[PDB]
């Protein structure tokens, strides 16, 4: 919660970034059949995005007002990763 | 015009003057080296400053040395 | 007939049809730039008259007020101004190139090898007379071009 | 007082159809560096003013533009054609200064009879700094 | 010397046209002029400084005169927030009637130019509420210019001709300059602010006819002589003050309440008065330091010979440094330009944040023009400081008179300095460009959550160390229990806190990862410009490639193609490439400034905080977006007031491209081209009559370098001025 | 007349002062003593 | 001798050698009429002193320029016509 | 003296000449001109060339100093 940054596991705009990217990749997914290679690759990228956002949530990253993970370099023990 | 100077580190290899396209230099006898000759620069008025002399001086830094100075019509290499 | 200048191959020029021919050399030799024998004042008068018309040309029809009623008058006025400036730069040229009384720096020789008289135009007083002729001729040519645009507007193009 | 100048006479010039790299007004008010050479045969050489010239069997004469032109020509002559050459300097007043060997020998053979000038009897690092010659005409290298 | 350069017979004996250029360019290099001395050098410098002061006062008088004659200042005083300043009128006879109609602003009967210099705000804050005031000021500054001119004339005459022993009096000069020229000068400025500017803010106009009668404080000088100075801080314009009228005003003249005036969003005039007073005390005390004709004081020579550390770390210390500075005018000039550039950047960094002029924070083009101005000026002044240090190391540095001293031990580890500055610049450029590119890609891959966003924890810590509660560090001023907050709890911190916490003003902006990255770009620029300049200065005397570089001077083209090649080897060329990197650095600084501020003023700080972390945001959301109203200054259908800024924009583009000609192309192609041209002119009939007097030649390499940099920098400056002024004026947020 | 003074001074300055200055400076360039 | 077979270095006639030739400078006499020549001589001899010509040119040209620009109205140059249009209020009120 | 005056042929030597490329760098003496009138007899051969692609240069006796190795 340092530097005025909310964590990403309890951020609103971070989840909004997630939803927006998922809707963007789904808009490009209603043009192919759900079993062909393009739709399978799009679904794989979708799961990649969702796990990416959830991993950035669970690591305790700090997401600012713009909703993107702001890395802390000061030397805080929580942010040595 | 330009001020060409030959320092006492010269080995007398005659490349400074065999490279000089304007007859500025000339080898003279000397007693400071095994070759018993050193370069001199009488005709510095004909010196354009191309530094072909010191691009052919095989010494630690240089023995011949061209100093850019008052540029006249012949040091500027003008046919007009 | 591209043999060199005066048959001299180590001079930087050639007697090609454009330079040294019976027609073009004659034309370049009987016009007021090269009339080395006549005094420079008449030469400058001729030169200034010609260039005054040549300058009034592209000031009336081409200019900021070409479409207005002030096209001819103000264009001729700008041409006279450019003429005054040209006499100005000619004047500083005559002052800067040769001082007061030296002999002419022009060649005293011709292609045929005759030791001709030097062109007194290149002297100080000669160039001054040439500049005076240029100014007089140029203002006169400007006002005469204005007069011809005034009284004889119909044969010339308006567009 | 061992080698006199040669005082080039009215020799013929090479056969050349004329170029634009020739003598401009510099010759008409300043020097123009005549060169003289002596050919064994009527052969063809590159002119320093651009273009090809046909040198004449025997003595030749060329008035090109400047010192570097005649010396480049003479070096090409001596290296490619193995020919003795000598060139001059012709001021507009009339004097003809002899310049290339100035001793009858080219300026590579250290032949005695030439005084050494432009000669600083030291290594090149032992020149004084400019502050030591501040406000003096001698810049750094004339002591 | 026979021809135009009377100061160098080597250029007068030059039949070419290089002599004109080199007589222009070396006109002011007195210590290279022929047949001169140190006396004449210092005296010409003194007369030149008089001429510079004359030009400065004349230019200020022109500003005042044109604002009084052609301006709308009397209208700006009434409604400053909603009346546009006017620099000067315009009579351009090339103008078309649409342009006469568009450039008619500020309630003028003719075309005008809007004063983006802020002179209106600064004149209005110091009194000067009529055109007659500005007329009197302009006439007095004209008198001062004539005064400087006659002074510099007579100080050249043999009767009034100071000797070099007088110029070298570096202790009397220091004492006098400190005490008078700073302390008494700021004291007189306080005596203006207390007698004129504050009364002009508090209402009544105090002018020369009635400034002896008007008490600046109702108890005149009793509080000062009796020590009761607190009586000058009783009614400090308690937060309802309208600048220029007695409503909500007070009686104080000297305060430390800090913060900003609420109406003007500027600093209090009483704070400025007390400030200039306090620093006047400090400078008047410090100017009684150095030894003079009265027996007491310090000798800087022994101050330097005494500051030699035992241990030999610095070696011979500062021994022999007084003599190598006082004799060396280039060392004085280098130190002076160092300090001047740093304080110029300080002027910028503190006028954007702590504006000391009424209604300059709320107007938005002057606050950007001034910052950009003073920062480019500071960058140039800094490049010049280093260049003159290089010129010192060549011309005026005597290695024997300062052997093994701080300066000599300095030149020893020049390779260490150059290598570690190279490391810093290489590290910064590598990393920060990599991060900007990573973010460019992560946006280009639609994954902005993967960006390298480093929150600037240290600058945010300093901000929270000054009272900014936008981060929650609560340390030394945001913590109420901190003793630093408790000390100034009753002096300045209420105003300073309601200023720094107010997110409308521009001091201590809320910074984010883009600010971190562009600050590191700035560090790259500073370290790299420093690298180039320091390397040129330390290799000015020589290196391994050219050890006798001191003998060739500071400015020489090269040393030939031998030894691999020696293009741009001189310290002048280090200065050159450093001017390039300086323009780049200040461009980064001012781009950062202008975008952060235009986003703050528009309201969408999120635009910067989201888009500044990837370079396509700067190319799209700053350059492409804010250039919308500029390039449309004149369309195929009509024009507007920003036509001049678009024309200047393209003009600067043009010269910035023309510089690439002199930089990329070098001398030889142009000499050959001029040889062909000379052939043609000497064999073209009717122009054979005309023969030049100076034999035409292509520009010398060092010259053409300088010319390319002149075009390059003129284009940099004019382009960014056009863009900044037009973007901040097309909207004013 | 104050509105007519730019019309006198701008054509004066920006055209004549170049005439005077550039002419006199070209003469100062092309000089010999 | 300059006219010998391929000889171009007559050291006496250095003009023919260096190329000093009036390439088109005809020395033919005045082709103008004498009367108009005398007319132009008498009517342009005032412009014989180059210094007085320069002073006259600069001063009279500057005078005529100032006269034209001061007596000309807005009909011939829009800058003197003035706005003849109401002023637009700038952004953010006028600031 | 007719015996050698300078370092031995092969003695790795240091350069005290401030203007040379190999300043404060070691060398390898390949020859010493025993004529007692030349100014720079010490012909050194270094390992790395200078900017002119030259690995050898003449040095004086006082502009040279042998190392303890
Ligand atoms: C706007 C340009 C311009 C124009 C239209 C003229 C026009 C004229 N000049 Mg002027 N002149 C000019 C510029 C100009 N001049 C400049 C810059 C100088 C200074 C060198 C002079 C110096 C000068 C002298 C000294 C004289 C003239 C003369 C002339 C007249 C006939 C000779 C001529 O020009 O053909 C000759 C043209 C050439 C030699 C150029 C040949 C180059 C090629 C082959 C032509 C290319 C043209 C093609 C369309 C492109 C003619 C009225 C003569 C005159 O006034 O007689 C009354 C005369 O004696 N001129
Ligand atoms: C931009 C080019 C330009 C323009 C717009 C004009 C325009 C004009 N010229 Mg000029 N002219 C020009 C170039 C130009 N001239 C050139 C290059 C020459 C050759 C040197 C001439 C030679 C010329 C002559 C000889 C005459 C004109 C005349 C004229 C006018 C009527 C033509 C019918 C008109 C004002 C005529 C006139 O009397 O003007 C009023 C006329 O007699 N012109
Ligand atoms: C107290 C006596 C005194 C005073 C007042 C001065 C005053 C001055 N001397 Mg000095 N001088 C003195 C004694 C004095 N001298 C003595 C005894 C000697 C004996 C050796 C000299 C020798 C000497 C030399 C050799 C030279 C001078 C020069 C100068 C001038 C410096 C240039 C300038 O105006 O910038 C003045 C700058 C400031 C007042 C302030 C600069 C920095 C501040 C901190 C910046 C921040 C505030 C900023 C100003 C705010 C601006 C806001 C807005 C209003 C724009 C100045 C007039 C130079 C000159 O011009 O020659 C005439 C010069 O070359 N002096
Ligand atoms: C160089 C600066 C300067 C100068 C020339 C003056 C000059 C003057 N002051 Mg001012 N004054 C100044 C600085 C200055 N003051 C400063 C810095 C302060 C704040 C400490 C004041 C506060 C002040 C007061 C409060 C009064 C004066 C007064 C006066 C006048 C009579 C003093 C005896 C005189 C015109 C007196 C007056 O009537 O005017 C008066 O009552 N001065
Ligand atoms: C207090 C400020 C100050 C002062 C007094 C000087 C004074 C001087 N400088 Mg320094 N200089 C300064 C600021 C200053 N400069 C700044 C800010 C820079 C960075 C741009 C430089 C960069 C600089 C370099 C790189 C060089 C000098 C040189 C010189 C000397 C000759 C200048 C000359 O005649 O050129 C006259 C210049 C012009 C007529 C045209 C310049 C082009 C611009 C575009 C015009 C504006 C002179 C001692 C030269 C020197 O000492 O030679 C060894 C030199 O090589 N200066
Ligand atoms: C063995 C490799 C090696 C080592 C140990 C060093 C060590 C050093 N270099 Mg150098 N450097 C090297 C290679 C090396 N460099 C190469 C190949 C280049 C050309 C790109 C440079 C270019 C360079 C510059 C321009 C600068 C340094 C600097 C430095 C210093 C700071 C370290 C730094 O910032 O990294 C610098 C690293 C780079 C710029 C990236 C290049 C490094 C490459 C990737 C390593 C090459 C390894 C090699 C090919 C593998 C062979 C393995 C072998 C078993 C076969 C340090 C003394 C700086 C300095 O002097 O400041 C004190 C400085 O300014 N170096
Ligand atoms: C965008 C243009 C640009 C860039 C990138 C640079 C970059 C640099 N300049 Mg500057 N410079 C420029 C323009 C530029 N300059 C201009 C216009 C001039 C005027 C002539 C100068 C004048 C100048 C001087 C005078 C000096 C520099 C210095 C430097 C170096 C500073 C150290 C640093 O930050 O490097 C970090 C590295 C980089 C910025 C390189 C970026 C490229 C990446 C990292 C390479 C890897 C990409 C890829 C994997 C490689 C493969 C590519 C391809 C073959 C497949 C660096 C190489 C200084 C120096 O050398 O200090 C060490 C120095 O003294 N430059
Ligand atoms: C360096 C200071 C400075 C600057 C940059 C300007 C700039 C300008 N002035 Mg101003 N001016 C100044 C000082 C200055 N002035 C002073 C001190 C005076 C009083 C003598 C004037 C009196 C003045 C008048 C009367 C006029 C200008 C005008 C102009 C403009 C055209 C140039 C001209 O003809 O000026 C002429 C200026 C002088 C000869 C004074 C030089 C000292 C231009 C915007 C003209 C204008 O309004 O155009 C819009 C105009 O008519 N100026
Ligand atoms: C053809 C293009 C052109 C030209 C020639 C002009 C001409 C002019 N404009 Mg501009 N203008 C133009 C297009 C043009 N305009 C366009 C397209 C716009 C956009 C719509 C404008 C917008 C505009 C504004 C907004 C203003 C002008 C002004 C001016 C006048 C400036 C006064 C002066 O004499 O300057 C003198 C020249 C300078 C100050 C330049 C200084 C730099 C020089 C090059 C260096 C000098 C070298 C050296 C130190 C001195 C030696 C002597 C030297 C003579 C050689 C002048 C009449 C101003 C005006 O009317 O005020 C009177 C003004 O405020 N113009
Ligand atoms: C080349 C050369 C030269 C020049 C140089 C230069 C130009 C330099 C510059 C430099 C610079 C430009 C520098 C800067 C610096 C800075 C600093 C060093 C800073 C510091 C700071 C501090 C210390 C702070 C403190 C504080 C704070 C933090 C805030 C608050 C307050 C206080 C005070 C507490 C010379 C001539 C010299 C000589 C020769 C060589
Ligand atoms: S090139 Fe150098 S070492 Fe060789 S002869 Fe000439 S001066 Fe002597």
């Amino acid at each position: 919660d340092i530097s005025g940054l909310t964590p990403c596991k309890d951020s609103k705009q971070f989840a909004k970034r997630e939803k927006q990217q998922i809707k963007k990749l789904e808009s490009s997914l209603k043009l192919y059949a759900p079993e062909s290679a393009p739709a399978l690759a799009l679904n794989a990228q979708i799961e990649k995005t969702k796990r990416r956002f959830d991993n950035y949530g669970k690591y305790g990253l700090l997401c600012g007002s713009d909703g993107l993970p702001h890395l802390i370099v000061n030397g805080d023990q929580r942010h040595w990763g | 015009s330009h001020s060409v100077k030959i320092y006492d580190t010269c080995i007398g290899c005659t490349q400074c003057v065999r490279a000089c396209p304007t007859d500025v230099l000339e080898m003279i006898p000397w007693d400071g080296c095994k070759a018993k000759q050193i370069a001199s620069a009488p005709r510095t008025e004909d010196c354009v400053g191309c530094k072909r002399c010191e691009s052919a001086c095989p010494t630690d830094f240089l023995s011949v040395r061209v100093y850019l100075w008052h540029e006249t019509t012949r040091s500027m290499g003008l046919a007009y | 007939v591209v043999q060199p200048i005066n048959g001299d191959p180590f001079i930087g020029s050639l007697e090609t049809p454009v330079t040294s021919s019976p027609l073009i050399a004659w034309y370049l030799s009987n016009l007021p730039g090269y009339r080395t024998a006549v005094n420079p004042l008449l030469r400058g008068v001729e030169v200034g008259l010609a260039h005054g018309f040549f300058l009034v040309g592209p000031f009336v029809k081409a200019g900021p007020l070409r479409n207005t009623a002030y096209a001819g008058s103000a264009g001729s006025l700008a041409a006279a101004g450019l003429v005054v400036i040209l006499s100005m730069c000619l004047t500083i040229y005559g002052i800067s190139s040769f001082k007061e009384g030296e002999p002419s720096i022009a060649p005293s020789l011709t292609l045929t090898g005759r030791k001709k008289q030097p062109d007194q135009l290149q002297t100080a007083d000669g160039w001054a007379k040439f500049t005076g002729g240029f100014f007089f001729g140029g203002i006169s040519g400007v006002t005469w071009a204005y007069f011809l645009l005034y009284v004889l507007d119909l044969p010339y193009f308006v567009k | 007082g061992f080698t006199p100048p040669q005082l080039d006479p009215n020799t013929p010039s090479p056969i050349f159809a004329g170029s634009t790299g020739g003598l401009l007004r510099k010759a008409q008010v300043e020097e123009f560096y005549v060169i003289t050479w002596n050919s064994p045969k009527e052969q063809i050489f590159e002119m320093p003013t651009g273009g090809a010239a046909i040198m004449r069997e025997g003595p030749n004469l060329l008035k090109l533009a400047r010192k570097e032109q005649c010396l480049a020509l003479g070096t090409r002559l001596r290296s490619k054609y193995k020919i003795t050459y000598q060139f001059y300097r012709v001021f507009p007043n009339g004097e003809v200064q002899y310049l290339h060997p100035k001793d009858g020998v080219y300026p590579e053979k250290a032949n005695p009879g030439r005084e050494g000038v432009g000669l600083n009897m030291r290594s090149i690092g032992k020149n004084v700094s400019p502050i030591e010659v501040k406000f003096t005409g001698k810049q750094s290298y004339d002591l | 010397a026979l021809r135009f350069p009377r100061f160098s017979q080597g250029l007068a004996q030059d039949p070419t046209t290089r002599r004109i250029w080199f007589g222009i360019a070396t006109a002011h290099d007195f210590e290279s002029h022929d047949d001169i001395t140190e006396e004449r050098l210092y005296q010409n410098i003194f007369a030149s400084h008089f001429g510079q002061l004359a030009i400065i006062f004349l230019w200020t008088s022109g500003n005042l005169f044109h604002v009084a004659w052609q301006g709308n200042f009397e209208t700006w005083v009434q409604d400053p927030l909603h009346v546009r300043p006017i620099a000067h009128a315009i009579w351009d006879p090339h103008f078309g009637q649409p342009a006469v109609e568009a450039f008619t602003r500020g309630g003028a009967l003719g075309p005008v130019n809007i004063a983006y210099s802020g002179v209106y705000q600064w004149w209005y804050t110091i009194g000067l509420r009529t055109n007659e005031d500005l007329y009197t000021g302009a006439l007095f500054l004209l008198f001062l210019s004539a005064l400087s001119l006659i002074g510099g004339w007579l100080h050249l005459q043999p009767k009034w001709k100071p000797r070099v022993s007088w110029f070298k009096n570096a202790e009397s000069r220091l004492n006098h300059h400190l005490s008078g020229l700073f302390g008494v000068s700021s004291l007189a400025w306080t005596g203006h602010l207390v007698h004129v500017a504050i009364p002009a803010s508090r209402g009544e106009y105090v002018r020369w006819n009635n400034f002896l009668n008007v008490l600046p404080h109702p108890q005149g000088l009793g509080p000062l002589f009796t020590g009761q100075w607190n009586l000058y801080a009783q009614n400090p314009d308690s937060s309802s003050h309208l600048f220029g009228t007695s409503q909500g005003s007070g009686t104080a003249i000297l305060t430390l309440l800090g913060g900003f005036h609420p109406q003007t969003q500027s600093l209090w005039l009483t704070d400025m008065a007390h400030h200039h007073l306090a620093i006047a005390i400090l400078f008047l005390i410090a100017g009684h330091m150095y030894r003079t004709n009265f027996g007491i004081g310090h000798s800087i020579k022994d101050l330097l010979e005494a500051h030699i550390p035992p241990g030999g770390r610095l070696g011979r210390g500062h021994k022999g440094l007084y003599d190598t500075i006082n004799n060396s005018i280039h060392f004085q000039l280098g130190l002076a330009l160092a300090s001047l550039g740093v304080i110029t950047s300080l002027v910028a960094q503190h006028m954007y944040s702590l504006p000391a002029y009424a209604f300059i924070a709320q107007d938005f083009t002057t606050q950007a023009a001034l910052y950009t101005h003073h920062q480019y000026i500071a960058g140039f002044i800094m490049t010049g400081a280093f260049a003159h240090g290089a010129i010192f190391f060549i011309r005026d540095y005597n290695p024997e008179q300062n052997e093994d001293n701080v300066l000599a031990r300095m030149l020893d580890h020049k390779e260490a300095i150059i290598s570690h500055l190279s490391w810093a610049s290489l590290f910064l450029g590598f990393h920060t460009l990599g991060l900007y590119v990573h973010n460019d890609v992560m946006l280009a891959f639609g994954t902005p959550e993967k960006q390298i966003l480093i929150e600037p924890i240290f600058a945010q810590w300093i901000q929270s160390a000054h009272g900014k509660t936008s981060y929650g560090f609560d340390v030394l001023l945001s913590s109420t229990s901190g003793p630093a907050f408790n000390a100034g709890r009753s002096i300045w911190l209420p105003g300073w806190l309601n200023a720094i916490n107010e997110n409308s003003n521009s001091l201590f902006l809320t910074i984010g990862p883009g600010d971190f990255l562009v600050h590191h770009a700035i560090a790259l620029g500073l370290h790299t410009t420093t690298l180039i300049l320091v390397k040129g200065a330390l290799d000015a005397r020589g290196s391994k490639l050219m050890p006798d570089k001191k003998d060739f001077g500071y400015s020489f083209p090269c040393d030939g193609p031998g030894r691999g090649g020696t293009c741009d080897i001189s310290a002048w060329d280090a200065f050159y490439l450093a001017v390039f990197w300086m323009l780049n650095t200040i461009g980064w600084v001012t781009f950062y400034w202008h975008w952060k501020h235009i986003t703050l003023w528009q309201g969408n700080v999120s635009q910067f905080n989201e888009s500044s972390t990837y370079l396509m945001g700067w190319l799209r959301d700053y350059l492409w977006l804010n250039s919308s109203q500029l390039i449309n200054g004149y369309n195929p259908f009509g024009m507007n007031s920003l036509s001049v800024w678009a024309w200047m924009f393209l003009f600067g583009h043009l010269v910035w491209a023309t510089g690439f000609m002199f930089l990329i192309s070098w001398r030889g192609y142009w000499q050959e081209l001029i040889e062909t041209l000379a052939w043609a002119h000497e064999r073209t009939p009717l122009a054979n009559l005309i023969r030049w007097k100076d034999k035409p030649v292509a520009l010398s390499i060092v010259q053409a370098r300088l010319v390319g940099l002149a075009h390059f920098s003129v284009g940099y400056i004019f382009t960014y001025a056009a863009f900044l002024i037009a973007s901040t004026s097309g909207k004013f947020g | 007349t104050f509105n007519n003074l730019p019309s006198i001074f701008v054509p004066l300055v920006g055209l004549v002062f170049p005439a005077i200055a550039m002419a006199s400076l070209f003469l100062h360039i092309q000089k010999n003593k | 001798k300059y006219g010998d077979k391929s000889v171009y270095f007559d050291l006496e006639d250095l003009g023919n050698t260096t190329g000093q030739w009036d390439v088109y400078g005809s020395d033919a006499p005045s082709p103008y009429n004498p009367l108009q020549s005398k007319f132009f001589e008498t009517f342009a001899a005032p412009f014989t002193k180059r210094g007085l010509l320069l002073k006259f040119l600069i001063l009279g040209g500057g005078s005529l320029l100032t006269y034209v620009s001061a007596n000309s109205t807005g009909d011939v140059l829009p800058i003197k016509r003035g706005p003849q249009e109401p002023p637009k209020l700038g952004p953010r009120g006028k600031l | 003296k007719p015996p050698p005056i300078g370092p031995k042929r092969g003695s790795k030597v240091k350069i005290l000449r401030r203007e040379s490329y190999w300043f404060k760098n070691v060398g390898s003496v390949v020859a010493v001109d025993q004529d007692p009138k030349t100014r720079y007899p010490v012909v050194v051969r270094f390992a790395k060339v200078n900017y002119a692609n030259i690995s050898t240069n003449n040095y004086a006796l006082d502009e040279v100093e042998e190392v303890a190795a």
